[PDB]
Order: structure tokens, then C-alpha cells, then sequence
RNA sequence: GCCCGUCGCUAGUACCGAUUGAAUGGCUUAGUGAGGCCUCAGGAUCUGCUAGCGGAGAAUUUGGACAAACUUGGUCAUUUAGAGGAACUAAAAGUCGUAACAAGGUUUCCGUAGGUGAACCUGCGGAAGGAUCAUU
RNA sequence: ACCCACUCGGCACCUUACGAGAAAUCAAAGUCUUUGGGUUCUGGGGGGAGUAUGGUCGCAAGGCUGAAACUUAAAGGAAUUG
RNA sequence: UAUCUGGUUGAUCCUGCCAGUAGUCAUAUGCUUGUCUCAAAGAUUAAGCCAUGCAUGUCUAAGUAUAAGCAAUACAGUGAAACUGCGAAUGGCUCAUUAAAUCAGUUAUCGUUUAUUUGAUAGUUCCCUACAUGGUAUAACUGUGGUAAUUCUAGAGCUAAUACAUGCUUAAAAUCUCAGAUGUAUUUAUUAGAUUGAUGAUUCAUAAUAACUUUUCGAAUCGCAUGGCCUUGUGCUGGCGAUGGUUCAUUCAAAUUUCUGCCCUAUCAACUUUCGAUGGUAGGAUAGUGGCCUACCAUGGUUUCAACGGGUAACGGGGAAUAAGGGUUCGAUUCCGGAGAGGGAGCCUGAGAAACGGCUACCACAUCCAAGGAAGGCAGCAGGCGCGCAAAUUACCCAAUCCUAAUUCAGGGAGGUAGUGACAAUAAAUAACGAUACAUGUAAUUGGAAUGAGUACAAUGUAAAUACCUUAACGAGGAACAAUUGGAGGGCAAGUCUGGUGCCAGCAGCCGCGGUAAUUCCAGCUCCAAUAGCGUAUAUUAAAGUUGUUGCAGUUAAAAAGCUCGUAGUUGAACUUUGGGCCCGGUUGCAACGGGGCCUUUCUUUUACUUUGAAAAAAUUAGAGUGUUCAAAGCAGGCGUAUUGCUCGAAUAUAUUAGCAUGGAAUAAUAGAAUAGGACG
RNA sequence: CUCUUAAGGUAGCCAAAUGCCUCGUCAUCUAAUUAGUGACGCGCAUGAAUGGAUUAACGAGAUUCCCACUGUCCCUAUCUA
RNA sequence: UCUAAGGGUCGACGAUCAACUU
């Protein structure tokens, strides 16, 4: 199969390095997983050590983390805006760590109200508590508006089989922002 | 190649079991246990060429199937346990507890002991490190992790072992001026106090050792084992306490007995 | 498979097959000593060979260097013992001076003709073969045994061996057993 | 005395050589491409909870990557056939002359060029290893 | 210009060799078995053979690089007496 | 353990090779072969092809027993079969591939997986069973069969689990959220992790917060004893264990990995880079790092200090032969590492295989067949064919060494034992002693002893033997119980001997000998050499100072480039703290030699070098000890007795390349302050 | 060794678009070859600016073989204007 | 059906405009 060997790859010189040692298991690399969106689907791989890997195709929702209140709510992910490794993985919609999608945003707007109670995107006291410094910021709530909620996937779904990311913030978002409003 | 290897051929067995080398083919492959390969004395070596109670290894396996021999506290059935350094290897029939110590020429020597200080044995901590739920813990030479250790129990440092409740009793550590053995290199079985550490950031620490006569030789810290002060050794020496006598003072005191 | 069996040679060939001189020492050697062949000169010259190495590889050491005090002691002790090296040459430079005859003479073969035990070399080398020789309490039926200076007021007949005990022999019985006829009845 | 080469006979060893020669093996473009593996599906029949609905699921099946192998072509290597050509060596007291060794009967030799049955000859420049260490 | 003496550098020469060498001879071919100042190039018995082949340079002639099979007990150097 | 000799000439001195000579665990082959110990052995050529048989199975008390299997009030024991578990990834073989690859020494994982062993570790589980849930489950077994054939299986009826799938009981303590959540495991994000643990160093160990999971774990298991208290019942409790299980550590491992080191070749000088070559970002994939792969981007990376390519009758090393010193050559092969199982490729299971005495496919072979089909892989052990100059028995056994399993028991062509065997190695029979004659020796002149070569009761040995050791009886007289292999011109020890042949036959490594005078051929006799061995062939080592670093030669013997420049390489003038004095203290014999410390203007550049130390497996080598009868060997053994046992050992040295630590500061290189951007507090 | 010429065809080349004999001989090409090619050469009657030999490139030039391709053929049939 | 690269004018970017070739 798929080999991660170097004895192919020939060498730093450029010199066609002679074949020995038939592949071997423990070099063994796999498929792709592609994660699509929707429609969970999970398969379980039998790994090194007899430990599992989980293929994740077709994931529907991740855990995303808004990093600033510290929240980490369960949500769709719409699709893929933007990719830095291959545009097409954007057009494919392809779930991928680092890729840059769209999250429903409605389990945060939820919290949101349910923590400050300040009416974000259209026990009496906690909200008075969490006092009026409760601007969020002028990018991350102008897109409650639009209930799509820029975000940027950490974990591995080939891997691990979860979409889990975080809400972009900051520079970050600026830098995803300009990006888009370049390619789109 | 595939996997563990599970044969032990003779001439690839470690020299200071003394085997015999027109004996057969192979020699007892230490199975995994608690002190290493190399470093070890599996059960079937030390009954039947150390002791010569056992004759082969068929009758080592008699002996060890009636749970006569016991390896610090428990039977070890095993006929090829790895027992080494600083173990206690108590038999009941012929009652006599016995110390796998080095000898001054790096064998395991034959040194009984009483019960009454068989009843422990020391362990030198290998690391230092805290397990789930935070709680800290001690793992020592011969592989065995002790919790909730004393906050002053430091890497290099020796615990002594309960041995029953595998609890820390004291702890003796390591600084300039206390008894070592050391158990490797070719001063392994030498016995004295350490005079200097020198550091080696990244590399490997070096210790210099002082035995009562005054010679001064320097080894690697990792196979000196702090075994008390000066004088007070936590542990009872072998009959040669590591003094390294010369060939020619070697060959003096055997010829001192005409 | 079982670990390899260490073997070595034991005697040298001279590098000159047809050296004249060489060749009537040799035979000298021989008729002396009751040798059977030259291959016996040849590995007492090897022996002495080695022995020389080592004396030379010590002598060009240090003087009490631990190595050349130790090793040369050793060879000086095993010498003596054999009676090879005299007991007033305990130097390692007499080590270096010895000499063939010096290791002929310690044979048994020669121990059993000088201590009158044989009428020449070749009834003491027939003698030993055919087990007439003990040492201590211990048959010795090899010529080249080397004895080790106190074997030396040992070597005496066997309790077996009809020259220094119990039984009367082989040829004797049938001779007795003839005889007993040949006297008439 | 010693000696050189052509030519002629015999034997051996290599070389060139039409044959787009032959065979074997390695690598390789392209084409086809088994098989398992991952994946899109598919649903025999196998029982369960109530025609509603799930679970296990064989054949088959889509697309991938890994790819044996074969065909064709290319290339490399190593053996090998070959009319004929041209050498070398050995043996042979064959033929022709006598080139060298004496100033070897034209001193020899080097480089180069041309010529001639063959050694060789001749021109030009060089050397003495010359047959001259020498003309105040 | 010449003479005399000295000096540096050069082409050489004469005598003697401590010394070197197989010798012829050599002030270097010496300071080498008492073997090491630095460094480049070349040779490894005589032929086959500076041949074949490949490469490269050349207009060509050729130059540079350069084997092998096979064969052989000498070939060769200096000197001595005829 | 530092050696030469024959051959060019009429003679000489050289160069120089040829020839001789010696060794080879170095192979073949010829002749010969009595004894004991040891034991290599189908590597070379064909990693060629293989008939046949065996080489991997495994059960305790402790997973499952209604064998219609045995045997003396549910089985109480044993126990085929089978399911389950574990193993079959070790071993053993071979050297085909392989030249920065393997491998060696040395590193790293703060870059990962790790069955097992060992140690530690889990009060938190529920959205009408827990005094114990289901078949949704089946085997073995019973009965019906197909095929010629396979370790082929269909159909039907049961039946369990430590197989499969589910699923509760543990308060108390315990804080946050607006009654609930709070064990662990997975994934993500954030926080602490200080100066409140560790490291040289971390985004480490670890904890916390907010969440997340095609649910992970949190025993529905088994044996032997049954004990204590008691509402005396189906009470409550309580042992020693086995197996299992999460995580961590440990061990056995694995995988990558740092630095340095491989033979010949330039008639290989440029190579790599579209098609990954070197790097960057991101991702995917992996156990994990990593162009390992992908996307985008950059244009890099190697090289005369030899890249790249070609060859290897190249697996690497430990080591082996030879060896004054330096070296040369070899290493398929007893140990370590690698790779492969006809050639490739792919993959299942599993902790671990890209496994081949596992599977799948193709290629080449090739078995059987009832022609439909089915089954393969000796470079495991024997054995056959083929190839060749070239290599053993289709033997016995688990007793030893160890290995494997559920395991004290079973299994093991691993291994051991024997058979063949002049591979190589060790020891060393073929005679010894008298008398008589003759001049210490000569003669088929004679006598008494000695012994094993054999043979063989027993007994030891052995797993059972064989043999060895030990021995009853036998078994020496041309002791026929008969030693050979090569030679006698020189080298080179030994014949102008006799007969034969006559430039023939032949010998002769070389020089030569043979042509009617042969010391050289064929023989006889005699003699020489080595000897149960000796010769021959090839290879290699010494000889060879004929490969030369030590250590060659180059005017004429072979060899100085036609000449100069010139890059790499090699090499490169001198100079910087010397010299006084005072001490302490070593080692050897007041002396000698070696230090360390103070004064005398004086108390952290970069390298090489060198000292010391650790390292450099064992075996091997050198070597200490040790009467294996000596010896090769082996690591044994020794010392006393009527014990109811005491004791010494299995040292030491060396691998001097690379890395590491340390002392020195000569030698050699390197850097300092010059437009001062210098030093000092 | 002869006769003989002004000189006696040199370097090359050839059964050649130049060779009668001749379909020369050998080899290769094919199942078979008066063809083609490579050699050989006492060459009826080759040959040196009446230019000799060779030549990359070029050619609606002459020729042989091979692959592809086809109704040229085996063996003809059919359709359209 | 898309993706990328290759421009003009004006005031490290912004505004505006434009054609095809890969
Ligand atoms: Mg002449
Ligand atoms: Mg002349
Ligand atoms: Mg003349
Ligand atoms: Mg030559
Ligand atoms: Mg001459
Ligand atoms: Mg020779
Ligand atoms: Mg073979
Ligand atoms: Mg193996
Ligand atoms: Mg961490
Ligand atoms: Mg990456
Ligand atoms: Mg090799
Ligand atoms: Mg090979
Ligand atoms: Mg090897
Ligand atoms: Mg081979
Ligand atoms: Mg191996
Ligand atoms: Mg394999
Ligand atoms: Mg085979
Ligand atoms: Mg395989
Ligand atoms: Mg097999
Ligand atoms: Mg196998
Ligand atoms: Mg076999
Ligand atoms: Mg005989
Ligand atoms: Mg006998
Ligand atoms: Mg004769
Ligand atoms: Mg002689
Ligand atoms: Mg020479
Ligand atoms: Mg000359
Ligand atoms: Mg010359
Ligand atoms: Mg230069
Ligand atoms: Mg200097
Ligand atoms: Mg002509
Ligand atoms: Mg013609
Ligand atoms: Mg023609
Ligand atoms: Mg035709
Ligand atoms: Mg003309
Ligand atoms: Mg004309
Ligand atoms: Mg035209």
C-alpha cells in the first residue's frame, strides 16, 4: 500500500537509491478521509498497537469554541469558505483541520443572551454582574446578523472523526476577512 | 524482525552469569521483569550454578513449582524471573534469606542475610513524577512506583523499601560524601563514598568515588547506587565490601594460605 | 549451534626443509631422547618460541610495571615448577637463554631412564606407552609429560603393571600354563 | 659470429566486418491491466419492535490509491554467428635479399614527410647513446 | 681600457674525492638501512603494444588518453679478457 | 617470531623477473591409513528443481463437559471432540539482493507504538433483573447427503462461556450552574503550572474551565477452603487466590534517528529538478517525526575533499590466515545486525508480519484428475535430481540447553545422541631387554619378559545404546599384528652402484637430463626427507625494500612531463613568561626522579595534538590459576571424613578510527585595539 | 628470366549506370531471389579536373528490403451521379 | 462549471477601466 518509507525518495545528492527491505507494515500509510458534510458517517481503522483511529466522512456538526467567553457550544458547520492548502477542498466543501467554515451560531447567540442578556444579534442580576464591558467585538457579532459565524477547524476529522474549531477572533478574523473578501 | 525475540543463545547471555560454554545452545532468557536484561540473574541461573541445589533446569522448575523460593516477598513461580540488584531471595525450606549484591569482579555474589534485615530492601529512584489526580510518586531501580512520596525524594536518591507494605521507610540522598555502589561499567561491584559530581548539562553526569583505600575512580551516574554513609551502609557488603585489589595483591592473598 | 571448539597447533615446521645442520641436531635430539619423529622437536621449539615471545614482549616492558611483574613472575613460577628454568636463573633474561634440552630433560621419558627405572630412553618410552609408569597414584602412559619437580620423588611402578606389584603379567600365565606341560604331566 | 623484414606452409589468440546479425539479462516511456485494500452504492436472507422501523448483512457494484503481469517500443550490459579483411605469436635450420652490431662497408638513432618486394631509401630539423671531449 | 684584491650572480671547467654508485662516473648522481627539509610527475621482467577499442582534439596527417587475449626465461645496464 | 637460494655471462658486478622455500579452521585431488580426544561438512556452480516422511502446537485447582468415553440422587475423578484463550512474528536455514544501503561504535525520541512481565492505579455508571439480562447463537454432538479427489462442506435439532451483546448495586465526603453536573477515556479551545513538582531546555508531568463522542473503561468470570457474628434464615459478614480490566510507570521490544567510518573504476565529470529534486506554509496520512503524500510557493540540494554512473565471482561486523615492525589477503559459515523464503506485488489476523511449514492475484515451474476440478513452494531436518573439482543418515531421543502454551506433565528434525567423515586440530603403536660368535656395533645364532591393535563375561557410560575410561579369559616371533608418501645433478638431504632405453621412451616448478659411458628416464639394491601421514592443483600470505608510510626506483637497466603559468591539494622564516627564590609533599633507592602551591610587574576566541578515565557484547587473541593421565582443550576444582561440610575461582590486558569527560598548553593553525564603533569601574 | 614501351594503369575502385564469359564465386537477405546488399578480382574493356575515391544535406531521379496500409490480388459484390 | 496568472489610467495601497493568451 501507501508507503512513508524514505528508501524510495531518493537522496539528497539526487542519487536512485537501490531497492531492499520489501514495504514493511510499520511504514504503511492510507486514504484520505475527505470529510463531506452532513449525514454523520464514521468508520472505525484498526491502527498500530491495536489502538482505532476514526474516519470521519460526512460530519454534520462540530464543537466550536468562541475563546473569549470560553463557551465551546455544539453547532452545523454550513461549509467551507476558505482553505490556505487547496481551494479545492472550498469547492468540494471537504471538513479538514485549519479550513476556514461557516457555523450555525445559534447555540452561541443562545448563550449569549442566556449569560449577558444583551440582545447580541436579533438569578436576576448575573447580567448586571457581567457588567456593560460586554463587547464582544465589530466583526464576530456583525455576523450574528446574518446567523453564520466564521470559524476555523482544530481538530483532525480524518483522525480523530470530530469537526471540533474555534470562532476566528481578532487578527485572525481580519486576516480570514480580507482573504475572503479578496477570493469571493 | 517481526517481533520480540524469545531465545537467549549462549556466548549472547550476559558474561557475569559464569555459564558454562559447551553446555548447550542456548542460555535462560531473563523474561520481562523488573530489573532489565543485562543487568539481571534470572531464578534458574542463581539455583542451579550459583547454589548447585538444583542440578538441571527440569529440577530448578520442581523446586520453584512448591513455592519454595521467593523473590522480594512473593513466590515467583517464574522459572526465569529477573531477579537483580538488590533483591531478596528468601527460601524457606533451607530457610536463608539471601542479597543479589556484585561482587568486586561484577557478579552477583552469594551473601546471606538475616530475616531481620531481609525483611526490606533499597531502591534507587529513578524518577520523580506526579500521576493522575496530582498525586506524586517514586519509581525506583527495580521498577516499582511508590506514592505520596516524601517532597524531599529527589531523582538519585535511595528509599529504603518496606518490602511488605512496599512503603518508603528512609531515604538517604545523594551528595558528596556518602556510601555508593556501583552497578555498571567496568567498576561495577566497587564500593565508596562520593567525593565530587560533575554536571554535563545535556550530556551524561559523572561521579567520582573514593573506596576506604583511597583509590579515586570516576563512572557514570547511572549505575551508582547510593547504599547509606560512610561506615553505616544501609545494607550489609558483600564479603569483599568493593575494594578492587590489584592482580598482583590478588595473587598475594592467595598465596597466603599455605 | 553449540558455541565453536577452540583448537590450536602445537609445533612449527622449520622454514628450511633441507638444512644439514639442522637435520643431525634434530637426529641428535631424537637418538638422545628416544623421539619417535621430528614433529616432537618441532613443538618443543614451538613451545620455547612461545615462551620466548612472551619473555621478550615483557623484557622490553618497564622494570615493575604490573604488567611485565606480574605476567613474567607467572612464567618465571610455571617454569620452575616444571623444571625447565633452573632455580637460581628466576630472572626472565634465563627465560630468554633456555633451551631445548632444558625441556627434554623434564620429559618423562628421560625422568624415568635417569631415575634408573629403564635401561635406556626407548625401554622407558616402551615402558610408559605400556603402562608400567605411575606418577602419584595415577598411571601416566604418555612419553612427553613434563614433571613438575615433585612428581619427580613419585614416579615409581604401578600397583598394576607387573614390575611394581600385585600381578604376574600376561605371557608369564601362558608361559606357566606351557610350562606345566612341558614338565611331563 | 651475430642478426632484420617481406613473402610461402602449419597452429593458436585477439581485432575489424555487410548481415537495420542472434540470444540472454537489467532498466524504462506508452498501452492494457489481475488482485487485495479504502470508498460510492447495492440488498440476497437472518432474526427482532410494532403495513409503519430499525439492526446484521452475502453476491454484485462506483471511484480511488497501491500495483503484479503482459504487449510494443527505447536503452544499457554480457555472451555469440559471420563471407571477407588485417595483425600478433609459436614452430619451421622454406624463399628473397642483408637492414643493424666493426667507420657493418652510405655512422647509428629520434621527429616528420614521401617513396620502394622486403628488410629499408630519401628530404628537413635534432641527438651522440660517435667514428671527434683537442688548434690562443 | 687594463692590472691587482674582494664581492654578488651566471655559463662552465680542473683536482680530489670525506661521501655516492653496479659501474661508467658524480660537488651532485653527496649529506640514504645512522633510511623523514617541501613538493609535482613517472616506472614495476621482456614482448604483444603505444596495438585494438572507446573518448577527446585536429582540415588532414595525427596528438592526448589507452587495454586485453596470447606469448616468453630471460630481455636489459655497466664493466673485464679475448 | 628481522635468513634467502637456482637461472641471462667466456668470466664479473647489477637491474630484473621466472623458479625454488615456508604457512593457510583453504579448498579440491592422488596414494596410504593402526590407536585416543575434538568435530567441519551442498557456501563457492544453480537464492536451480524437488518424490517422500517429519519440522507448532498448547490445560491448571482456578473459561466452557449430560463424549450414548472411561473407570468406585447434578457432574465432585479422569477426560477424547469442540468452542474460548494464548502461541504459531521465536526458532532454524541461506547470502540472492544490497556500496552511505546494510553494518560498526556512538547518539536522540522534548518525535512515537509497545502483547507480555513487574509495580501502582478505578465509592461518581442508573432515564421495574442484580439472590445475576438475552440468544437476537453457535460449536462439538445427533441424523440426511454432493464430489473421483482437499485439513471441502450444505441441509435440519439441541447446547454453554472469561465467545458475543447488553446492563445495576458503593452513602458519606465535594464545589460550581441556573434541583442538576462534577470518575475515567476521546476531541477542541482557554487557564495555571510561579519565584506551585521536574528538566540543560518545553505549549512537560499535572490540575482547572467550557463543552464534545457512529461509546471506551469502571469483572453479570473461576478454584480451594470454609471461618466469625447472628434478626438462626435464601441472614450479615469475612480468607487465600486465578483470570480479566483503564491509565501510568517498568521490562521485553519496535520504529525512526546524530556523528564518523565501506572495495575497484574518470575508457563514469557533472548529477538531481516537469514525473519531489532542496526548502517554506498549510493540509492529508502515519504510532509518531519527516516531501512520507498533496496543494500553493521559492530555486534550490550533491560534486575533483570524487558527486552521479559502472563493477563486485560484495551481505556488514565480531573475527581468520600470514605475520620483526609496518602491512597484505580473507570473512557464504558456531555470536550480533540485516535481508529473503521460486520472481514481484497486495493484504487478513494480531501487541508485533507486508508472514510465505498465512492468504490473494500475476509470471515461471509443476502435482493430481473420473477433464468437471483441486492442490502447491525443502535458502528447516533427512533424502533425490542437476550442476559441478567440490560437501554426510530418508537413523534415535526430548535426558541435557533452552523455547512455547491454559502449562511442574504436552510439544520442539530448536537442540542433543549416534552414523558417514584423513576438512582441520590433540596425544602418539609399528617394538623393548638379555645371551653366543666376530671387530660400542654386524649377522633368518638364540632366551625370557611387556603390552595393546584387536576380541570379549560383566560393570560404568547413556533416554536406550555405541564408543571412550576400567577390566575376567583370549590376543606377538620373518612379534606376515610386515608404513607410507615423495626424492637421491644443482637449488635441496640423499649413488660417477647394477640392468634396461639410446635426442626414443620419458623426466624436468627453473637451470637442464636423455643422441650406445644416463649420478636426472624405466627398474633392482642402497640411501635421504617428512611420517599416519605425504604428494599434486588452484588461491592467498611471508619471502617482496618486486607497491616501498616505515621503505623502492626514475643520467645510462623501466621510469623527470618540451617548457612556463596556474586552481584545488600538499607545504610554508623568525618573534610574545624566560630566569631567579621559597615551601609542602610524594615514589623509588641523604641522593635520584617525578609533582602540587606561593612570591619575583604576574593569581572563562576557535581547533588539531597528547595524558588520564568511561566506552568499544560474548566467543576469538594475548594472558593468570587449575596434573583434562600429557596435550589440544574445559572452567574447572581443592581440602579434610564415616561429615550429615568447608573453601578458592571462572582474573587481567588490547581493540586508540568516530563520539564523550578530564589534565597539559610545547608543536601547528586561528581571533583580538588602526577611520578605535578598543579596554577599566 | 626473358621479349618489350613514350610510359607500361600509380593512389584508389569494381560483375559498379563501366565485366563478354555471367544468372561470375562466397556471404546475407527469402520457403524459394537472373533482383538488392556486403565481399573477392589477371578488371572482354575500372582509374585519377577526358577528374579518382568518398560524402552530411537535398531529389516528382534509378533500385532493394522492412513496418503500416490497403479490392493490386484471392474473388468478386454493391451503391451514387 | 470554475480556478490561477499575465494589464491601462488616475490619486505600500486605493479608485476606475479593459483584451485576449496560457
Ligand atoms: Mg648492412
Ligand atoms: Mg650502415
Ligand atoms: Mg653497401
Ligand atoms: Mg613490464
Ligand atoms: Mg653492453
Ligand atoms: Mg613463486
Ligand atoms: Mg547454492
Ligand atoms: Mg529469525
Ligand atoms: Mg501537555
Ligand atoms: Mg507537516
Ligand atoms: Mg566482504
Ligand atoms: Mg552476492
Ligand atoms: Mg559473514
Ligand atoms: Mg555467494
Ligand atoms: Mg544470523
Ligand atoms: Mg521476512
Ligand atoms: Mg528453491
Ligand atoms: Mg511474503
Ligand atoms: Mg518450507
Ligand atoms: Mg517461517
Ligand atoms: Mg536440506
Ligand atoms: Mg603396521
Ligand atoms: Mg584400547
Ligand atoms: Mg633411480
Ligand atoms: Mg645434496
Ligand atoms: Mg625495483
Ligand atoms: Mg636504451
Ligand atoms: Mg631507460
Ligand atoms: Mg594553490
Ligand atoms: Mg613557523
Ligand atoms: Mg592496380
Ligand atoms: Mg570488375
Ligand atoms: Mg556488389
Ligand atoms: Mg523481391
Ligand atoms: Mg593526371
Ligand atoms: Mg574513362
Ligand atoms: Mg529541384
Amino acid at each position: 500500500g501507501i508507503s512513508r518509507d524514505s528508501r524510495h525518495k531518493r537522496s539528497a545528492t539526487g542519487a536512485k537509491r537501490a531497492q531492499f527491505r520489501k514495504k514493511r507494515k510499520f511504514e504503511l500509510g492510507r486514504q484520505p478521509a475527505n470529510t463531506k458534510i452532513g449525514a454523520k458517517r464514521i468508520h472505525s481503522v484498526r491502527t498500530r498497537g491495536g489502538n482505532k483511529k476514526y474516519r470521519a466522512l460526512r460530519i454534520e456538526t462540530g464543537n466550536f469554541s468562541w475563546a473569549s467567553e470560553g463557551i465551546s457550544k455544539k453547532t452545523r458547520i454550513a461549509g467551507v469558505v476558505y482553505h490556505p492548502s487547496n481551494n479545492e477542498l472550498v469547492r468540494t466543501n471537504t471538513l479538514t483541520k485549519a479550513a476556514i467554515v461557516q457555523i450555525d451560531a445559534t447555540p452561541f447567540r443562545q448563550w449569549f443572551e442566556a449569560h449577558y442578556g444583551q440582545t447580541l444579534g436579533k438569578a436576576e442580576r448575573k447580567w448586571a454582574a457581567r457588567a456593560a464591558s460586554a463587547k464582544i467585538e465589530s466583526s464576530v457579532e456583525s455576523q450574528f446578523s446574518a446567523g453564520r459565524l466564521y470559524a476555523c477547524i482544530s481538530s483532525r476529522p480524518g483522525q480523530s472523526g470530530r469537526c471540533d474549531g474555534y470562532i476566528l477572533e481578532g487578527e485572525e478574523l481580519a486576516f480570514y476577512l480580507r482573504r475572503l473578501t479578496a477570493k469571493k | 524482525a517481526r517481533g520480540p525475540k524469545k531465545h537467549l543463545k549462549r556466548l549472547a547471555a550476559p558474561h557475569h552469569w559464569l555459564l558454562d560454554k559447551l553446555s548447550g545452545c542456548y542460555a535462560p532468557r531473563p523474561s520481562a521483569g523488573p530489573h532489565k536484561l543485562r543487568e539481571s540473574l534470572p531464578l534458574i541461573v542463581f539455583l542451579r550454578n550459583r547454589l548447585k541445589y538444583a542440578l538441571n533446569g527440569r529440577e530448578v522448575k520442581a523446586i520453584l513449582m512448591q513455592r519454595h523460593v521467593k523473590v522480594d516477598g512473593k513466590v515467583r513461580t517464574d522459572t526465569t524471573y529477573p531477579a537483580g540488584f538488590m533483591d531478596v531471595i528468601t527460601l524457606d525450606a533451607t530457610n536463608e534469606n539471601f542479597r543479589l549484591v556484585y561482587d568486586v569482579k561484577g557478579r552477583f555474589a552469594v551473601h546471606r542475610i538475616t530475616d531481620e534485615e531481609a525483611s526490606y530492601k533499597l531502591g534507587k529512584v529513578k524518577k520523580v513524577q506526579l500521576g493522575k489526580k496530582g498525586v506524586p510518586y517514586v519509581v525506583t531501580h527495580d521498577g516499582r512506583t511508590i506514592r505520596y512520596p516524601d517532597p524531599n525524594i529527589k531523582v538519585n536518591d535511595t528509599v529504603k523499601i518496606d518490602l511488605a507494605s512496599g512503603k518508603i521507610t528512609d531515604f538517604i540522598k545523594f551528595d558528596a560524601g556518602k556510601l555508593v555502589y556501583v552497578t555498571g561499567g567496568r567498576n561495577l561491584g566497587r564500593i565508596g563514598t562520593i567525593v565530587h559530581k560533575e554536571r554535563h548539562d545535556g550530556g551524561f553526569d559523572l561521579v567520582h568515588i573514593k573506596d576506604s583505600l583511597d583509590n579515586t575512580f570516576v563512572t557514570r551516574l547511572n549505575n551508582v547506587f547510593v547504599i547509606g554513609e560512610q561506615g553505616k551502609p544501609y545494607i550489609s557488603l558483600p564479603k569483599g565490601k568493593g575494594i578492587k585489589l590489584s592482580i598482583a595483591e590478588e595473587r598475594d592473598r592467595r598465596r597466603a594460605q599455605q | 549451534p553449540r558455541a565453536p571448539r577452540t583448537y590450536s597447533k602445537t609445533y612449527s615446521t622449520p622454514k628450511r626443509p633441507y638444512e644439514s645442520s639442522r637435520l643431525d641436531a634434530e637426529l641428535k635430539l631424537a637418538g638422545e631422547f628416544g623421539l619417535k619423529n621430528k614433529k616432537e622437536i618441532y613443538r618443543i621449539s614451538f613451545q620455547l618460541s612461545k615462551i620466548r615471545r612472551a619473555a621478550r614482549d615483557l623484557l622490553t616492558r618497564d622494570e615493575k610495571d604490573p604488567k611485565r611483574l606480574f605476567e613474567g613472575n607467572a612464567l618465571i613460577r610455571r617454569l620452575v615448577r616444571v623444571g625447565v628454568l633452573s632455580e637460581d636463573k628466576k630472572k626472565l633474561d634465563y627465560v630468554l637463554a633456555l633451551k631445548v634440552e632444558d625441556f627434554l630433560e623434564r620429559r618423562l621419558q628421560t625422568q624415568v631412564y635417569k631415575l634408573g627405572l629403564a635401561k635406556s630412553v626407548h625401554h622407558a618410552r616402551v615402558l610408559i606407552t605400556q603402562r608400567h609408569i605411575a606418577v602419584g597414584k595415577q598411571i601416566v602412559n604418555i612419553p612427553s609429560f613434563m614433571v613438575r619437580l615433585d612428581s619427580e620423588k613419585h614416579i615409581d611402578f604401578a600397583p598394576t603393571s607387573p614390575f611394581g606389584g600385585a600381578r604376574p603379567g600376561r605371557v608369564a600365565r601362558r608361559n606357566a600354563a606351557r610350562k606345566a606341560e612341558a614338565s611331563g604331566e
